[PDB]
C-alpha cells in the first residue's frame, strides 16, 4: 500500500455511504490481484482544526508577512535605483526602467487583475503544488 | 410618609397633560400608591416589595439602580438624558409606562388602575399641597 | 434569510474579548433577522435568526424593555461584557449591553457549525487566500528581479552608489524563503488568540470569499 501510494501521492474509486466515505483499491501484490477497502468516518472538528485551519491561517499570515518583507525589500531596491539616477548620476538602456513600487497600487491591480484565478480552489491540485513545504513547516512550528 | 406629584403624557393623549402623584414612605423600593388624573377625571392603584425585587431580577439590574430608574421616571428625577412615557386606556383602566431611546419606547412596567369616584376633591388635596409646598422653600430662599 | 447567509459569507471577522477567552465571530445583521459564525480557533459554531425569535428571546431576556426586532438588531450592529458556556455543544454567548441607559440582555444559541459551511466559511477561503498571498510572494519577487535587472545595468556601467547605506543584495527567492523560515516564522504563523488575523487578513478574507 506504502509502494503504491507514495509516487501516485493499480486503480481507485471513491463511494460515499452516509457520512462514511470509502476508498477501494484495485491493484496486484505479486503478479496477483489486490483488494483494498479505506473505512473513513467523517474527521473531527480536532483534526479539521489541527490538518487544515489552524495551519491554513498560520499559512496565510507567514505569506502575508513574506509580502511585507518583499515590499520592504522592493522600496529599498527604489532607494537605490533614485540614488543611482537622482545623484549617482548616471543612466541605463532604458528597456527596463521599473515603476517605484507602492503596495496599495500593488494590491489594487493583483486583485482585479489576479484575484479572480489566483484563489481558485479548483481541485485542490495547485495547493499540493504550490504550498506544502510551507504547510510541513507552519505545522512543525 | 413622602408624596410626590409628576407630570406625564399619555401616548394615547398628547396635548393633555396628566399627573401622575406618587405615595409612599421614603424608598420607593417599599411599595406605594399611585394615583393618575388630567384635570377633568382621576384613578388610582398600589405596587409592593416582592414585586419591585422581581421586576429588576425580571432585567438583570441591581436592586436600588433599578429603583433609581423608578425614582426617575415616577418622581420627575428624569436626568438630562431621560425621556420617558406613559400609556392608559381608562376603559380598562391599564397602565404601563416606558423609556424612549434606540428610536424606541421600552416598556418599564405595568398597573392595574381603578377610576376614582371623588375627582375634583382628590384634585382639590393635590393642588392645596403644592400652593403650600412652594410657599415653604420660598421662605426659605428669602433669607439666604 | 437567505441573503442573511450571503452577506454572512462576504462579512469579515471581529475579535471578541472574552474574560475567559477571545473569539472570533463574522456577523450580518439587517431588520430581518442575523446570521452569525463563531469559532475559539479549535471549534467553530452557527446561529442564523429572524424577527420571531428576536422579540421572543428578547421578552424572555428583558422582561418589560419593549422594542420592535429591528431596533434590537440595529444595536447589535454597534456591538460590552461578553461570556460564554459550551453546554454540550450549544457555545451559548452571552453578551450584556448598554441600550437606553439600560442594561441589556441576549444569549446566541449556537450549535457546531456543519462541515459544510466551516468549508465555506474558513477551509476554501483561507486556502484561497493562502495561493493568492502566494501570486502575490511571486509578483513582488518577479518586481524584486525586474528591479534587478535594472539596478544590474548600472552595475554593469559606471554608476557607483552615494550613500554607503541603501546598497541591497540580490534578490533570489529561495535564501528570502531559508532566512524567513529560522528568523520569522515562529511568530509570523502563531495563531494566538486570533488577533493577527483579524487585524490584517480582512480585506483578502472579503475579497477571496466574493471570488
Amino acid at each position: 500500500l506504502d509502494n503504491l501510494l507514495r509516487p501516485l501521492l493499480a486503480t481507485f474509486s471513491c463511494d460515499c455511504v452516509a457520512d462514511a466515505l470509502i476508498l477501494r483499491v484495485r491493484s496486484e501484490l505479486s503478479g496477483l490481484p489486490f483488494y483494498w477497502n479505506f473505512h473513513c468516518m467523517l474527521a473531527s472538528p480536532s483534526l479539521v482544526s489541527q490538518h487544515l485551519i489552524r495551519p491554513l491561517m498560520g499559512m496565510s499570515l507567514a505569506l502575508q508577512c513574506q509580502v511585507r518583507e518583499l515590499a520592504t525589500l522592493l522600496h529599498m531596491k527604489d532607494l537605490e535605483i533614485q540614488d543611482y539616477q537622482e545623484s549617482g548620476a548616471t543612466l541605463i538602456r532604458d528597456r527596463l526602467k521599473t515603476e517605484p513600487f507602492e503596495e496599495n497600487s500593488f494590491l489594487e491591480q493583483f486583485m482585479i487583475e489576479k484575484l479572480p484565478e489566483a484563489c481558485s480552489i479548483g481541485d485542490g491540485k495547485p495547493f499540493v503544488m504550490n504550498l506544502q513545504d510551507l504547510y510541513m513547516a507552519v505545522t512543525t512550528q | 410618609m413622602e408624596r410626590k406629584i409628576s407630570r406625564i403624557h399619555l401616548v394615547s393623549e398628547p396635548s393633555i397633560t396628566h399627573f401622575l402623584q406618587v405615595s409612599w414612605e421614603k424608598t420607593l423600593e417599599s411599595g406605594f400608591v399611585i394615583t393618575l388624573t388630567d384635570g377633568h377625571s382621576a384613578w388610582t392603584g398600589t405596587v409592593s416589595e416582592s414585586e419591585i425585587s422581581q421586576e429588576a431580577d425580571d432585567m438583570a439590574m441591581e436592586k436600588g439602580k433599578y429603583v433609581g430608574e423608578l425614582r426617575k421616571a415616577l418622581l420627575s428625577g428624569a436626568g438630562p438624558a431621560d425621556v420617558y412615557t406613559f400609556n392608559f386606556s381608562k376603559e380598562s383602566c391599564y397602565f404601563f409606562f416606558e423609556k424612549n431611546l434606540k428610536d424606541v419606547s421600552f416598556r418599564l412596567g405595568s398597573f392595574n388602575l381603578e377610576k376614582v369616584e371623588n375627582p375634583a376633591e382628590v384634585i382639590r388635596e393635590l393642588i392645596c399641597y403644592c400652593l403650600d409646598t412652594i410657599a415653604e422653600n420660598q421662605a426659605k430662599n428669602e433669607h439666604l | 434569510m437567505e441573503e442573511l447567509e450571503q452577506g454572512l459569507l462576504m462579512q469579515p471577522w471581529a475579535w471578541l474579548q472574552l474574560a475567559e477567552n477571545s473569539l472570533l465571530a463574522k456577523v450580518f445583521i439587517t431588520k430581518q433577522g442575523y446570521a452569525l459564525l463563531v469559532s475559539d480557533l479549535q471549534q467553530v459554531w452557527h446561529e442564523q435568526v429572524d424577527t420571531s425569535v428576536v422579540s421572543q428571546r428578547a421578552k424572555e431576556l428583558n422582561k418589560r424593555l419593549t422594542a420592535p426586532p429591528a431596533a434590537f438588531l440595529c444595536h447589535l450592529d454597534n456591538l460590552a461584557t461578553f461570556s460564554c458556556d459550551c453546554v454540550a455543544d450549544a457555545l451559548i454567548l452571552r453578551v450584556r449591553s448598554e441600550l437606553s441607559g439600560l442594561p441589556f440582555y441576549w444569549n446566541f444559541h449556537c450549535m457546531l457549525a456543519s462541515p459544510s459551511l466551516v468549508s465555506q466559511h474558513l477551509i476554501r477561503p483561507l486556502m484561497g487566500m493562502s495561493l493568492a498571498l502566494q501570486c502575490q510572494v511571486r509578483e513582488l519577487a518577479t518586481l524584486l528581479h525586474m528591479k534587478d535587472l535594472e539596478i544590474q545595468d548600472y552595475q554593469e556601467s559606471g554608476a557607483t552608489l552615494i550613500r554607503d547605506r541603501l546598497k541591497t543584495e540580490p534578490f533570489e527567492e529561495n535564501s528570502f524563503l531559508e532566512q524567513f523560515m529560522i528568523e520569522k516564522l515562529p511568530e509570523a504563523c502563531s495563531i494566538g488568540d486570533g488577533k493577527p488575523f483579524v487585524m490584517n487578513l480582512q480585506d483578502l478574507y472579503m475579497a477571496v470569499t466574493t471570488q
